[PDB]
Order: structure tokens, then C-alpha cells, then sequence
């Protein structure tokens, strides 16, 4: 009864900057959900 | 042996076909009229006859909704697609696109290409093959044929 | 569908059918000119190392329409002069086999459910 | 001999055969045949049945004690298209299950009694012969079930038990779709795994490999209605 | 205009027809068999030209039997000529049968499918499944080679195709090449039914080629029914010469009818 559309968000296994950015907010957003500083740090840092 | 098949092969198998038809109805959905190879435009005209149909069916279709969601890879197509093609195609039956063979590619391969468009687009009109003026002579003739049969009755 | 080299089941009570042995009763030849056997058709067991005689009463292949199919190779011991060794039988046979009396009259004859 | 007084009253489908195939085979064929198949249907009362019920079939067997053949089942499936549609039934006597496809409009079927109308999980329950001997057992001489129109054709949700592997085809693989084995119990996590290596999930959104038949069923309907009223 | 009838012989042949193949069906025979036959559609069949027997065999006569309509604007200039002076209609297939000089027909006569009567032989003749340039293994029947034991590049070669000695290969050597597109003629087909509204002939067993095709219909030529034709309409059917309209569906004596008392042994 209630027209449900899906969200406008950018593809995820794309080649476009959309979908770089939304791998990052994705990977932004596993920071956030860790739980201890010292895994947010070792997620963070983890990148050479 | 081929007998009694609908489905031509394209890409690297049945699911890269799918993708590849995906893409293209997707172009073809943004942008109202899109060029591509004559085959693949000829296969395209089917699924792109089916998604009006779908469309049509109502927003609130379940079946259609995820069809669109499937197809229409860029999701701010979906309510374009439901809210602009299906609400302007309404009393056509089957005439939603038209395909029409443009000349070969400059490229070196010279490959067939084709052009379809969603009509009642809001885009200049292609250079159709109109039919010969009705002033012509064979024409003229065949009118007066016409008038002779009218007239017998 | 029973070739050569086929594990079958012996529906009739009889030593042979009854004892245990290491070997599985597989068959030897099918008398048909074919390599392929029916129902209804003599073929040629070993079982517990000894040559035998059997009929072929069921196959899992299917078939004609309205013919019964069963879940297992099953075959009855005959005899080389015809006549069954077993006492009676206890699984469904098919109703074609009454068809052809003649030769499958005493094989007929220790059958009780026909299917 | 006294009356006994019961019931106080105190309160207040197409055929699968029908359906023609995919085919480009001309039209003039399919309206013959079904209009052979009304006729045969006139003397011949076929009644409703799903995937899953329990029939009943009375065949012209010459060489039985008498001409009458009772053969009682469970429908596996039923497929083909007008005259020669044929549904499998299957029955588990005595320890070894027979099953038997019977044709829908053979002259020699006497009767096809419906003892339990009921659906199951499945459009093709292949899988019994694979399954444990229970589900295959049915009484011959159970009585039948009548139901109230409002029911609807209950669908009977029942998970199966399965035999341990090897069985006769490949059920956990998608192309099957199977809802009514009870999985969980007789195969592992890597199994269900692994087999999920052979779906496309591409055909349920493919919209051209779907068969459209509105139209034609329609037809159909109004070909029945006439000769029903013929 | 109709030519004079000649009473029938026992060395005499009749006229054939051509149909369109609809598709197959079951058949079952009151002794509790079953077969398969095959929908023959009689749309639109003509005799277009007549060849004297001298000048096209001088031992038969010829008749030229059309097929069903096609458009005016896809044929030549000299058939829409031809079919211009006979006053029809172009056929899509043009045959000719041979008959003798006594049961020759006027060109322009239709033909209808109650030429054959239920009960009786036809020979069809049509161009099988054309299946393309086949390899052997699927054209003459020659078995492969071993799968994994070793065969490299062989699984479905030809082999040995001749002898060293003779340095040539003969020319009724098999090999592989064009399959299925050619006219093939099935012999002894009996029919059972012949549906007179539609012009329908149920004629047992296969018939050669794709359904919806042109196929050639005539009476049997073996020995065993050399004189079937007696009983026939010896030069055609005519609708018109009874005055009685026949039933919808001639049946045979042995088919069980769609409207029968399901009939159970004795
Ligand atoms: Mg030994
Ligand atoms: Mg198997
Ligand atoms: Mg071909
Ligand atoms: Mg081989
Ligand atoms: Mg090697
Ligand atoms: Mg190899
Ligand atoms: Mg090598
Ligand atoms: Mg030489």
C-alpha cells in the first residue's frame, strides 16, 4: 500500500569515486563500531 | 544446431550477457535514447519492452519494485522510471521503443550499430524514413484506385 | 534396465537368496540378443560362487506407461528346466508377466501380490 | 429399525494439461486436442489434484483375477501437455515402492478417486525415492477425506528426512528449489556451501525466460464454459 | 467445367495432396495400444498445370499440386504470371505427382483432406530437420574415441579413412558434411483419423521434417497396398457430387473415439 524505494546510495563494487567514498565511509564506519581504543588504533593505523 | 533459440550469446556467458544488458537498459533509462551495437540494441529492445510493462504494473508491486531495484543499477532511476516512462506510456500497448540502424562506426573495427530511443522523449527527433507524399505518381494512382473502389460501393 | 556386471535382489526364498555372502549377486549375461534386459527376460547370476539361472521381475529404469517401476533390481531363481527353486514370493510383480502364461506358469504360480 | 437424527445445520482452476507449451507450434493443434480432451473429460470425470495428493486409479488389467485394477498413491508430479499429460503415483507395499505414471486421459482408467486433496511444499516432490520408506507408505484402504470448499486446499508443510548420501539427484542444489527436506539434519555447512556454487540468481530477474499465458488462459476458459454449456 | 470421370482400374493411381505438418498426438486403439500420429493440415491444395503423359514420362501422366498461399509481392515475374493466367492464388510449394491418364483432373480443381478415407497407406515425402554441416560421430554413427585414456585432439575424429596401398580414398567413403536438409519419403504410414472442418489427416508414425512445413502426401506405393484404391473416390473428393455434408471426424474402425463408454475387458 506504501510505495518502498531503495536508498540512493553509490554502488559499492564500483570503479567510480562514489563508490571509493563509499568504501571508505564503510571502512570509517567499521572504526566507529570497534569497541576497544586499541583495535580503533590498530584499524587506523594499520595502512602503510 | 541452433533451432528454436531466442537468446544470442554476448559477453563472456549467460550472467556477463546479463550484466551487459543491465548496464545498457540502464544507460537507456537515464538518458532516453542511447547507441550501441546493432545486436546488443536488438536484445535490449525486449527487456527494455518488459520494463515499461513492469513499470506499469504500480509503484507499490513488490515484484516490479525488485525487478527495478535489480536492473536500474543507479537508484535515483527507479522513481524516474516509475513516476515519468510508466505514467507517459499508458494507452500504447507495445510501441514504447524505437530502433533504427545508423551508419558503421568511424572506429577501425566498422562495427553494426544500432540506436534506440524511448518515444515521447524530450530530444530532437532522429532522421526517420518518411513514406513517400501521397502527390507522388504511383501514389496519385493508387488514389485513384481508391476513389474507383469507393466509388463501386 | 539389467546389464552385465548388475547388483539385483533375490525376491524368492531360497538358500541362495536368503544366506549371507561377501559378494553381492551380480549378473553373468542376459539371454536377449541385446546386452540390455527387460522384464520378462531369462539372465545368467553368480551367486555365492556358483552359477545360476534367474527372471527378471522389476527395474528401476523407467518404462511403458502404466507399467510399474520398483525401487530395486529385484529377480527370482529359475531353475534350468523352467521351473522356480523358490517357495513363494513375497513383493509386488508387475500384471505384464501374466501376459506371456506358458513359460511363466509354475513362476507365476508361487506369486502372490501382482501390481 | 429406528431413524437416526445427525446434523442439525444450526449456523451462519485450470488444469495443468490445459496450459500449451512454449513452442511455436501452430494453435490449430492445441484447440483439437483440447477439444478431444473435453470430450474424453465428458465421460471420463477427472477430478482436482495437486503435487502431493493421495489418488486412487481403477485400470482395465485383462490378465488380473478380475478386470478391475486398484492402484493407490501419492501424485510425484504431474507434466505433459493436452491429451497426453501423465501424473506419477507412488506407494511403498510391502517394503518396496512401486510407482506407476498413469495417463490422464487413457481409455483403459476406469476411475480416479481423490482420497486427500492436499498440497505440499513442492511443484514436483521427486525426492521420495531418497526419502525414508514412511513418507512413501500410504494405506490401500484408507477412506477418503472430504473438505469444505473454504478451505482452499490446505498445504501440508511437512519437513522429510533424507536418506544418508548418495542419493538420486542432487537436491541441495538450487536449481531444484526444494523447501520440504529438512536439510539442517542430514547435511553440513560446507555442503550447503558448496552447493550454492551452482545458483544464477540472474533467471529470477531475467524477464524474458517467463512465460506469459493470461490471455491464452483465458481463452481456454472460454472454450470450456462453451462446451460445458454445449 | 468438370472433366469426364473415368471409371477406376486396377492399374490405376491416384492424385496426391500437400499439407502442412501441425504437430503430433497420442492415439489409443481399442485393443488397448497406443500410437502416435501426426496433424497433416490441407490449408490450400490446387492443380495448377496438367503434363501429358508422352511429353513428361510416356508411361504416366503428371499433375501439379500446389501449396498453401503466399504473398504476390515476394514472387518472380514469371510465376506471377503463371498464376495469373490459372486465376489463383501463389503456393509456397509446387509438386508433381504421377498418375494415370485415367484419373486426370482439370487444373484449378482444389483438393480437400477427404481425399484420404480412414483407413489406409500414404506415403509422405518432405525435407528432414536440416541439422547443418554435422561431424561423422553425429552423421553416419561412427563411435569416438576413447575419452581419457590418453586420445589427444581425437575424441571425435573419423580415424582411418582408406588403405596405404591404394594412395586415394574411394568416393562412397563417410565422412562428415551436410545433414538432414535433403527429401527424404516415409513409406506405409497408416492413417486413423480425418477431421473434415479443419482438413486434418492423422497419419501414424513420424513424419520427416520440422513441424509447420510443406509436406507431400500420396497413396502407398508397396506391394502390399497396391490396390487400396477401389473403395477411394477414384479422382478426387468432391464436396459438391454427394450433396451431403460428411460427420466433423471420420475414425477407423479399431480408434477409440474421445467420446467412448471407456471400454474395459471381457
Ligand atoms: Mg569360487
Ligand atoms: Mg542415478
Ligand atoms: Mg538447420
Ligand atoms: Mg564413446
Ligand atoms: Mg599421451
Ligand atoms: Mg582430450
Ligand atoms: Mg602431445
Ligand atoms: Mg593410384
Amino acid at each position: 500500500p506504501v510505495a518502498r524505494y531503495p536508498p540512493i546510495v553509490a554502488s559499492l563494487t564500483a570503479k567510480s569515486k562514489a563508490a571509493r567514498q563509499r568504501r571508505v565511509e564503510q571502512w570509517q564506519a567499521t572504526v566507529h563500531a570497534a569497541k576497544s581504543v586499541d583495535e580503533k588504533l590498530r584499524i587506523l593505523t594499520k595502512m602503510q | 544446431i541452433s533451432h528454436g533459440r531466442v537468446f544470442r550469446r554476448l559477453g563472456l556467458g549467460p550472467e556477463s550477457r546479463i550484466h551487459l544488458l543491465q548496464n545498457l537498459l540502464t544507460g537507456l533509462v537515464r538518458h532516453e535514447r542511447i547507441e550501441a551495437s546493432w545486436a546488443r540494441v536488438d536484445e535490449l529492445r525486449g527487456y527494455a519492452e518488459k520494463l515499461i510493462d513492469y513499470g506499469k504494473l504500480g509503484d507499490t508491486n513488490e515484484r516490479a519494485m525488485r525487478m527495478a531495484d535489480f536492473w536500474l543499477t543507479e537508484k535515483d532511476l527507479i522513481p524516474k522510471l516509475f513516476q515519468v516512462l510508466a505514467p507517459r506510456f499508458q494507452g500504447q500497448n507495445g510501441g514504447y521503443t524505437r530502433m533504427l540502424q545508423i551508419p558503421n562506426r568511424n572506429e577501425q573495427d566498422r562495427a553494426k550499430m544500432a540506436v534506440i530511443e524511448y518515444k515521447g522523449n524530450c530530444l530532437p527527433p532522429l532522421p526517420l524514413p518518411r513514406r513517400d507524399s501521397n502527390l507522388t505518381l504511383l501514389n496519385q494512382l493508387l488514389q485513384g484506385l481508391r476513389q474507383d473502389q469507393e466509388a463501386s460501393s | 534396465a539389467i546389464q552385465k556386471m548388475t547388483r539385483v535382489r533375490v525376491v524368492d526364498n531360497s538358500a541362495l537368496g536368503t544366506t549371507p555372502y561377501h559378494r553381492p549377486p551380480r549378473c553373468i549375461h542376459v539371454y536377449n540378443k541385446t546386452g540390455v534386459g527387460k522384464v520378462g527376460d531369462r539372465i545368467l547370476l553368480a551367486i555365492r560362487g556358483q552359477k545360476k539361472k534367474a527372471l527378471i521381475v522389476g527395474h528401476r529404469m523407467p518404462g511403458p506407461r502404466m507399467t510399474p517401476r520398483f525401487d530395486s533390481n529385484n529377480v527370482v531363481l529359475l531353475e534350468d528346466n523352467g521351473n522356480p527353486v523358490g517357495t513363494r514370493i513375497k513383493t509386488p510383480i508387475p500384471s505384464s508377466l501374466r501376459q506371456r502364461e506358458g513359460e511363466f506358469s509354475k513362476v507365476l504360480a508361487i506369486a502372490q501380490n501382482f501390481v | 429399525a429406528f431413524q437416526p437424527p445427525p446434523k442439525p445445520v444450526i449456523v451462519d482452476f485450470l488444469s495443468p494439461e490445459f496450459i500449451p507449451p512454449r513452442g511455436r507450434t501452430n494453435p490449430l493443434k492445441f484447440q483439437i486436442e483440447r477439444k478431444d480432451m473435453l470430450e474424453r473429460r465428458k465421460i471420463l470425470h477427472i477430478p482436482e489434484f495437486y503435487v502431493g495428493s493421495i489418488l486412487r486409479v481403477t485400470t482395465a488389467d485383462p490378465y488380473a483375477s478380475a478386470k478391475t485394477s486398484q492402484f493407490l498413491g501419492i501424485c510425484i508430479q504431474r507434466s505433459g501437455s493436452g491429451l497426453g499429460a501423465t501424473f506419477i503415483l507412488r506407494n511403498t507395499i510391502e517394503g518396496q515402492g512401486v510407482e506407476i505414471c498413469f495417463e490422464l486421459y487413457n481409455p483403459r482408467i476406469q476411475e480416479i478417486q481423490v482420497v486427500k486433496l492436499e498440497k505440499r511444499l513442492d511443484n514436483s516432490l521427486l525426492y521420495l525415492r531418497d526419502a525414508l520408506p514412511e513418507y512413501s507408505t500410504f494405506d490401500v484402504n484408507m477412506k477418503p477425506i472430504t473438505q469444505e470448499f473454504n478451505q482452499e486446499v490446505p498445504v501440508n508443510q511437512l519437513k522429510v528426512k533424507m536418506k544418508p548420501k548418495p542419493w538420486s539427484k542432487r537436491w541441495e542444489r538450487p536449481k531444484f528449489n526444494i523447501k520440504g527436506i529438512r536439510f539442517d539434519l542430514c547435511l553440513t555447512e560446507e555442503q550447503m556451501r558448496e552447493a550454492q556454487k551452482w545458483s544464477q540468481p540472474w533467471l529470477e530477474f531475467d524477464m524474458m525466460r517467463e512465460y506469459d499465458t493470461s490471455k491464452i488462459e483465458a481463452a481456454i476458459w472460454d472454450e470450456i464454459e462453451a462446451s460445458k454449456n454445449s | 467445367e468438370p472433366w469426364p470421370i473415368h471409371p477406376w482400374e486396377p492399374g490405376s493411381s491416384r492424385v496426391g495432396l500437400i499439407a502442412l505438418k501441425l504437430g503430433m498426438m497420442p492415439l489409443w486403439t481399442k485393443d488397448g495400444q497406443k500410437h502416435v500420429v501426426t496433424l497433416l493440415q490441407v490449408q490450400d491444395c490446387h492443380v495448377l498445370k496438367y503434363t501429358p503423359k508422352e511429353n513428361h514420362n510416356g508411361r504416366m501422366a503428371a499433375l501439379t499440386v500446389g501449396g498453401k498461399t503466399v504473398s504476390h509481392f515476394h514472387k518472380s515475374a514469371s510465376i506471377l504470371e503463371f498464376y495469373q493466367e490459372l486465376g489463383l492464388p501463389p503456393k509456397q510449394k509446387v509438386k508433381i505427382f504421377n498418375v494415370t491418364e485415367n484419373a486426370v483432373i482439370k487444373p484449378g480443381t482444389p483438393l480437400y483432406a477427404a481425399h484420404f478415407r480412414p483407413g489406409q497407406y500414404v506415403d509422405v515425402t518432405a525435407k528432414t530437420i536440416g541439422k547443418g554441416f554435422q561431424g561423422v560421430m553425429r552423421r553416419w554413427g561412427f563411435k569416438g574415441q576413447p575419452a581419457t585414456h590418453g586420445q589427444t585432439k581425437t575424441h571425435r575424429r573419423p580415424g582411418a579413412i582408406s588403405t596405404g596401398d591404394v594412395a586415394r580414398v574411394w568416393p562412397g567413403t563417410k565422412m562428415p558434411g551436410q545433414l538432414g536438409n535433403i527429401d527424404r519419403t516415409a513409406f506405409g504410414l497408416k492413417v486413423w483419423r480425418i477431421n473434415t472442418k479443419h482438413n486434418i489427416i492423422y497419419v501414424n508414425g513420424s513424419v520427416p521434417g520440422h513441424k509447420n512445413c510443406l509436406v507431400k502426401i500420396k497413396d502407398s506405393k508397396l506391394p502390399a497396398y497396391k490396390d487400396f484404391c477401389k473403395n477411394l473416390p477414384f479422382p478426387t473428393y468432391f464436396p459438391d457430387g454427394d450433396e451431403e455434408a460428411l460427420p466433423e471426424d471420420l475414425y477407423d474402425e479399431n480408434v477409440c473415439q474421445p467420446g467412448a463408454p471407456s471400454i474395459t475387458f471381457t
